[PDB]
């Protein structure tokens, strides 16, 4: 949960040195002003400041209220970027175009100690490449060591 | 898979996989008008009326025979259309043509899951969809076998 | 200090131009409020808003929060 | 009442007179590093062009500069890319850094040191600057008095000493070039003449920056004889030598007077009338691997090598050996690559890349080599137009002069002009290039044509071509060489498209059908769908797999073809309308599509979402639209509702994703019918344009961030399809012309901003350089075309008519050549209504006048002679006064009429005693004159019959050396200056009502009654208010141009705003556009004015941010310059607001745009760059 906080905000910044707006969201005319009111009612003065910006953040820290917010924007299109744990994978059906597995490592509390993304797991969040609707084509994206590749 | 390249850059090293091309397609996709009347009601056919390629060859193993299966398709292949004519192939048996009632005591049917969030999902779909018979879906919490009745 | 030398209701609910009740509501670049007829027809004429005298553009929204906030339920 | 003028240039200055040779910007690989790059500068104009492709390509050009590059050179310093050491006009110095910020190129500022003051000034130490080859110091000069020498030195940040001083103070100085030298101490040569002498000397002078005591000192000082022209460096000799040409031969001396070669240079064996002594003028040296030649090239072309060898016999000493080279056209600077590749930045146009494999004849032959053995004896040799050493490669087309030019195709916007040193025609058009290709006869009267990629053969290039006529509908077959004949043909047919794969639904107006591909040319009708009762359908509109037909007036219906196969499931529920649907539109691109956008025939138009549906928007438009289509645009992403008008007004609006709104209105005016837009996908990175069809078509694509409607070469077209095919087709595109004619195009040239101009029409060089060019009076634009020989006086006529020439008489050649004849300066002029005749003016003082006879039609053109007529002056120039020659010799006026055996003055008048010649002169509807000086400024005049004589009436206040004059209107007068100026005169009124209330005769002598006042002006000045009026000064703007010709066009592409296009010398092209607001002049004025000042409002923020918390003041202008005062310069300017200015806006980041905007209380960035891109769209 917390480096998604940490991801998504480091994102934003790296925009700020060349460019943000028209690549990292719509239009400002009409969209801005939809996206402002949406993003008064979020609760964590942290995602207030992303998801002003166009980046979202889904994690079970989050009350429902806001879990919900975010995916209505990102669904109706107001953000280009979701970024989420593998709760999403799960339990919640959100689609989209790409999907990028950031890091294969957690912690394994019964080992004491860290290990690879699994694959049931590995398998379960590129189930969410494409969106069926839309997209004649998925598109997965996994950023981990070399050894992983193999 | 061939097509598959890799591009040396500084920091890491990309290995793109194109994407696959869609299959030979044949044969023929499976009608919903061709289902028993007591089961067209599951399969709400205006956004198919139809059914996919993968639920399509596995109609008459599934539907039409009660030998042992094991299915292995991709992720967001529709298993719970797959796995429901499995259900509607177990219902039939138990079911009473005359009477368009059920046997409801004589039978359980269970449905294993990896994780019990993913429980969840199911459980509704089974309980939205075959709601018109009437058949009570359920999780399983059996904690101190509490809820036995 | 003004320099000379340089629960608010905003909303009527009868209209400017039918001055009876909102249907077929509409929205401007402004916080305008209007009918599907009352903003048409103010076109044929007028270029600008019947109130503030902004540009429109013909530019008009379904209003639908209008007929919300004209419910007792709101949204 | 003013005259507010808005300026652009059109066409960029293409003389480039700067280079430099090294490696800028790493682009597009990671790692990568080669000096095979090059930056070239002409003035205000910079490039940027890359090679090691094989072939000069250009990367990018960089924002208007507003200032005069005197010089470029590029510093490689040790220890790191390389940047181009720039100094100008405004004194400074300027290091200049070519980097990559945002997402694309820009060239930043890190260094400008002050000098002096601004101007173009002889003192002020620019226009040579030559820095030490391996990066130690950078050194400047003047001409006459002072030389400075900066030393450059590299650290976390570049840093430049203070200067180091020398002054000589009488010495003005020419060809400054520097001495390579291997670390020792930067020395440098220079070719010194005095200025206050009694005899011309002119000495050439060594010095020797010592770094040890830290300043510049005269080591030699040699006088050589006064022919001396330039100096270059001889690297090593293992007390550096110097290349020194003279007139007819080059020396080489060393420094401490050791030495002195004489090498006489070879000649030409012709020597064609005019023989200058000839020279030396270019000069590089290029060494590898113990081979030293150096390419010295002469006034002719002429290119010789040279080599020290060292004389093995005598001593080692020098032996110097000029040979001869491939030559080429003249070359002011010369430059190579550490690839074979040469460079060469040709002087008077279209600059070369060669690549030479045969590195010349060898130093054994004593047949065609000179030596130094005995300076005295001549070689003659024969110029070779074989060009065997070098090879080509490359060129670069640049007008570089362009002398005069005409007007042809107002509405596209044609300039027809020549070429100079090819003497070829260049049409240079605005439009977009359509080139055509295997037209074909199809039956009459077709309407809309359709295109699929054919679903029966699949993986096959086949594809279905739809017509459809109003009773009939036409069906065809495609693949390449084969385009052959071949389902409802008895019904019109509102819209035809692909589902899913290998499936086609055909809407026809009383019914639907669905058809499927089987075997080949076999397609079946799975299902056919119909009105309920019978009915019309008004509209359909489809996507990939989405489909929505739109019936006679009450409800809409909606398809979906079902996933996983081939099918189309009707609503269930369909939902009602309001009124009559006129036409619909939803995104053809994309397999589901949000946002369906619903006409009327009331007038305005809803939009539908596809919870469900909901009507989420209205625009109130005009008259009835006649047609509709939505496009999304991958790049922005920004979804384009694209709406023709009936009536001719076409429409085009931004629209919100989410909420479904309508903003950004974009709205033109093409032609008069109605509209009907169609839909392509295209280049140049992908893009995709929708074509407007009207009178005429226009294409109105998007380049990044801006959207240019244009119109296209061919007349119009009814309508267009995209089309791929072999022969290898990018671009192509298939359509039917207004005549009802199929036809297939490849659409070629778009007008970006940047180029905007698209030309159209062995080493290639004509004898004949031209003169001038006419226009038929009577025919509207028919060009005619004269040259003149350089060499034994000769003159070629050559005409055209329409698009290409024509043949003389029956013969082969298409041009004429008139012998003994040289035109000074020539007219067309009709005496009578019938007959067209020719005038020239050879400058033997004889006045000839030819006749033009057009076949018509064989057809040619025949010229022949019928007087000769004697006159006092040169005649610089004619024109057509009422049925009349106006013709202005030097002083004076005369005005001629026809008659047989010559022709004979039926007027003359004397001019005013200020007026020495008269450079150039236009006329206002018979009524008035004007009359430029060369010295003097202007005057006008008045056409008094019954007098027959013109009488002044108004004169001018200041000093203008015009080029060229004309009459917007008939109280005013828009000019040039040779010095570039530009400016628009107007008559006060006092004058005007004067000249309103009489009748001319009155005004030379008889009662006009005159205020008290002006009266006395008269007598207390005679010399100034002689005429006695003034124009009072209207607009002056300062364009470093010299504008040749003005043309003054009542519309530019239908525009409304009259604009005046001028062109210029070195080439160009601008306009002058009147704003005709009083709200526009003032938000463009809020404009220039934020934009103007911008790198000093960007520096007070950091200045004060680093008091309490774009380094250099030149940071956003790059160079020092303020704007108004170098566009000001010679005067201030006046109600010109400067466009090309309020053009960088676009080009900044949006960081940047905000922060500027900010000093407006005023609309918002958006609103401005509105504003900024609506005269190129609208206006022009
Ligand atoms: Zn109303
Ligand atoms: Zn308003």
């Amino acid at each position: 949960r917390k480096e998604t906080s940490r991801t998504a905000t480091w994102l934003k910044n790296k925009f700020a040195e060349e460019n943000i707006t028209h690549k990292l969201t719509k239009n400002d005319a009409g969209s801005k002003q939809i996206l402002k009111t949406e993003a008064a009612n979020v609760l964590d003065p942290s995602l207030r400041k992303l998801i002003e910006s166009g980046i979202g953040t889904h994690h079970a820290g989050l009350t429902r209220s806001d879990r919900s917010l975010s995916e209505d924007l990102f669904a109706d299109g107001l953000l280009q970027v979701l970024v989420c744990t593998a709760t999403l994978a799960w339990g919640v059906n959100l689609p989209a175009h790409t999907v990028i597995i950031k890091g294969t490592d957690v912690y394994s509390p019964e080992k004491g100690s860290w290990e690879q993304l699994s694959p049931q797991d590995v398998l379960q969040m590129l189930g969410r490449a494409g969106r069926p609707r839309y997209d004649t084509f998925g598109e997965g994206i996994i950023i981990t060591d070399q050894s992983n590749v193999q | 898979p061939e097509g598959s390249f890799k591009r040396v850059k500084p920091q890491y090293d990309e290995i793109h996989i194109p994407a696959p091309s869609k299959p030979v397609i044949d044969y023929e996709l499976k009608e919903i008008t061709s289902l028993p009347d007591w089961c067209q009601e599951a399969f709400p056919s205006s956004e198919t009326t139809s059914l996919n390629p993968i639920q399509s060859k596995v109609f008459h193993a599934a539907f039409e025979g009660d030998s042992n299966m094991l299915i292995c398709a991709p992720t967001g292949s529709g298993k719970t259309n797959i796995a429901l004519l499995t259900v509607l192939k177990a219902l039939s048996h138990h079911y009473n043509p005359k009477t368009k009632k059920l046997n409801l005591s004589a039978f359980k049917i269970v449905y294993i899951a990896p994780l019990k969030a993913l429980v969840q999902e199911q459980v509704r779909e089974f309980q939205r969809r075959l709601a018109f018979l009437g058949i009570k879906v359920a999780e399983l919490t059996g904690d101190s076998r509490l809820s036995r009745k | 200090l003004n320099q000379e030398w340089n629960d608010l209701e905003k909303i009527p609910f009868k209209c400017t131009l039918c001055k009876e009740d909102y249907k077929s509501p509409v929205v401007t670049n402004c916080g305008h409020y209007f009918c599907g007829s009352c903003f048409a027809k103010d076109m044929k004429k007028g270029t600008k808003c019947f109130i503030c005298h902004k540009e429109t553009h013909g530019s008009a929204k379904v209003a639908s929060d209008l007929q919300k906030m004209l419910n007792k339920r709101k949204s | 009442d003013e005259l507010y003028l808005y300026h652009l240039t059109l066409k960029k200055q293409t003389n480039f007179v700067h280079s430099c040779i090294g490696h800028f910007v790493d682009l597009e690989a990671g790692s990568k590093r080669e000096q095979s790059q090059l930056c070239v500068a002409t003035e205000t104009h910079l490039e940027l062009y890359d090679t090691a492709d094989g072939e000069l390509k250009l990367i990018a050009k960089f924002q208007n500069l507003f200032a005069t590059i005197t010089s470029m050179k590029s510093l490689d310093l040790p220890h790191w890319p390389t940047f181009l050491a720039l100094t100008s006009d405004s004194g400074n110095l300027s290091i200049v850094q070519i980097i990559m910020h945002a997402g694309a190129l820009r060239l930043k500022t890190l260094v400008n040191q002050p000098l002096t003051r601004t101007t173009l000034r002889r003192v002020s130490p620019i226009s040579y600057m030559e820095i030490d080859p391996n990066g130690r110091c950078i050194i400047l000069s003047s001409v006459e008095q002072n030389k400075l020498c900066f030393l450059v030195d590299y650290a976390q940040k570049l840093r430049i000493s203070s200067p180091l001083e020398i002054i000589r103070p009488h010495m003005v100085t020419l060809d400054m070039a520097v001495v390579d030298v291997n670390f020792n101490n930067p020395c440098f040569v220079t070719l010194e003449i005095d200025n206050a002498a009694t005899q011309l000397s002119v000495h050439l002078i060594f010095y020797v920056l010592e770094l040890g005591l830290n300043h510049i000192v005269k080591k030699a000082d040699y006088l050589v004889n006064p022919s001396a022209n330039f100096v270059l460096s001889l690297p090593d000799l293992s007390n550096p030598f110097v290349v020194i040409g003279f007139e007819n031969h080059i020396l080489v001396k060393d420094m401490n007077g050791f030495f002195s070669l004489k090498v006489e240079i070879p000649k030409r064996s012709i020597t064609n009338s005019r023989h200058k002594n000839v020279t030396i003028i270019s000069g590089i040296v290029q060494k590898l691997k113990n081979d030293f030649f150096v390419l010295l090239q002469s006034n002719h072309g002429d290119l010789f090598k040279l080599t020290v060898s060292p004389d093995t016999n005598d001593r080692n000493r020098p032996l110097v050996q000029l040979s001869y080279f491939d030559t080429i056209q003249n070359s002011h600077q010369l430059h190579i690559f550490k690839n074979g590749y040469l460079f060469a930045l040709s002087e008077m146009n279209n600059n070369f890349l060669f690549q030479f494999e045969k590195l010349g004849v060898e130093k054994n032959d004593f047949s065609n080599v000179l030596t130094s053995k005995d300076p005295n004896k001549s070689l003659v040799f024969e110029p070779s137009i074989k060009l065997q050493n070098l090879s080509i490669l490359s060129q670069q087309l640049n007008l570089n002069p362009s002398i005069k030019s005409q007007i042809v195709s107002d509405s596209p916007l044609s300039i027809a002009t020549k070429h100079f040193t090819n003497n070829k025609i260049i049409t240079l058009t605005n439009a977009v290039n359509y080139s055509n290709l295997i037209s074909t006869s199809l039956p009459p009267n077709a309407t809309k044509l359709w295109l699929i990629p054919d679903p029966a053969t699949t993986g096959d290039n086949n594809t279905l071509l739809f017509i459809t006529f109003p009773k009939k509908t036409m069906i065809l077959q495609i693949d390449n060489e084969s385009m052959e004949e071949l389902k409802l043909s008895q019904d019109t047919t509102i819209h035809t498209c692909l589902m899913g794969s290998h499936s086609i639904i055909q809407v026809c107006t009383a019914e639907l059908r669905h058809i499927v591909p089987t075997g080949k040319s076999r397609y079946s009708n799975k299902l056919t769908w119909v009105p309920p009762a019978g009915i019309r359908i008004v509209c359909a509109t489809s996507s990939k797999t989405q489909l929505i037909i739109s019936l006679s007036n009450y409800e809409l219906v909606y398809f979906k073809i079902d996933v996983s196969s081939d099918s189309l499931i009707e609503l269930t529920t369909h939902p009602e309308l309001d009124t009559m649907p006129s036409k619909v539109a939803i995104v053809q691109d994309t397999q589901h599509a949000d946002l369906l956008a619903i006409a009327d025939n009331e007038g305005m138009i809803k939009i539908m979402s596809l919870d469900f549906l909901t009507v989420i928007s209205l625009q109130l438009v005009s008259e009835k639209i006649s047609d509709m289509i939505m496009v999304r645009d991958s790049s922005i992403g920004q979804l384009n509702l694209h709406v023709g008008l009936e009536n001719g007004v076409y429409m085009k609006f931004h629209i919100g994703d989410v909420d479904g709104s309508f903003t950004d209105i974009k709205r033109r005016f093409l032609g008069l019918k109605p509209v009907s837009l169609s839909y392509l996908r295209e280049i140049s990175k992908w893009m995709s344009c929708v074509v407007c069809h009207s009178s005429s078509t226009w294409v109105s694509y998007t380049w990044k961030n801006v959207w240019t409607i244009r119109q296209l070469k061919d007349q119009n077209m009814l309508s267009c399809s995209k089309f791929v095919n072999a022969d290898v087709a990018i671009n192509g595109v298939c359509s039917i012309s207004s005549s009802g004619r199929l036809n297939i195009g490849r659409v070629s040239n778009f007008p970006t901003l940047d180029n905007w101009f698209h030309v159209h029409e062995m080493l290639q060089i004509s004898t004949f350089r031209p003169r001038t060019i006419l226009s038929f009076p009577n025919n509207p634009k028919s060009i005619l075309f004269i040259d003149n020989h350089s060499g034994k006086k000769q003159c070629r006529i050559s005409l055209q008519i329409d698009g290409e020439c024509l043949k003389f008489g029956s013969s082969d050649h298409l041009y004429k050549i008139l012998d003994d004849i040289d035109c000074v300066s020539a007219a067309i002029i009709d005496f009578t209504r019938q007959a067209d005749h020719l005038i020239i003016c050879a400058g033997d003082k004889r006045l000839l006048t030819y006749k033009i006879l057009v076949n018509k039609d064989k057809l040619s053109f025949d010229i022949e002679l019928l007087h000769q007529t004697e006159i006092i002056s040169p005649i610089h120039a004619m024109l057509k006064f009422k049925n009349f020659l106006l013709t202005a010799m030097g002083s004076t006026i005369v005005l001629y009429g026809l008659g047989k055996k010559q022709l004979l003055r039926r007027s003359v008048t004397q001019t005013p005693v200020s007026i020495t010649k008269i450079v150039s002169m236009h006329q206002w509807n018979y009524e008035r004159l004007a009359v430029g000086d060369i010295h003097e400024s202007v005057t006008l005049f008045i056409w008094d019959p019954a007098g027959n004589v013109f009488i002044p009436y108004v004169d001018d206040s200041v000093k203008r050396h015009v080029t060229v004059l004309k009459f917007l209107d008939e109280a005013t007068v828009i000019g040039a200056d040779r010095y570039g100026n530009a400016w628009t005169l107007r008559s006060p009124p006092e004058c005007e009502k004067i000249m309103s209330n009489h009748d001319p005769s009155e005004l030379s002598n008889g009662a006009i009654k005159y205020p008290l006042d002006v009266i006395t002006l008269q007598q207390k000045l005679p010399n100034t208010y002689d005429c006695k009026f003034k124009f009072q000064l209207l607009n002056h703007f300062f364009v470093n141009d010299i504008i040749t010709d003005f043309h003054i066009l009542d519309s530019l592409s239908n525009s409304d705003r009259p604009g005046c296009i001028y062109m210029g010398l070195q080439g160009t092209v601008g306009c002058f556009i009147p704003l005709l607001s009083k709200g526009n002049v003032f938000m463009m004025g809020n404009i220039e004015n934020i934009m103007a000042e911008a790198d000093d409002t960007f520096y007070l923020d950091y200045e004060s941010r680093k008091k309490n918390n774009i380094i250099c003041e030149g940071s956003c202008s790059i160079l020092g310059r303020d704007h108004q005062e170098y566009r000001s310069y010679y005067a201030p300017v006046r109600k010109v607001i400067d466009g090309d200015l309020c053009e960088n806006f676009l080009r900044l980041s949006l960081n940047e745009q905000e922060f500027l905007a900010k000093n407006l209380k005023s609309v918002q960035v958006e609103d401005i760059i509105q504003t900024i891109n609506e005269v190129r769209t609208n206006y022009m």
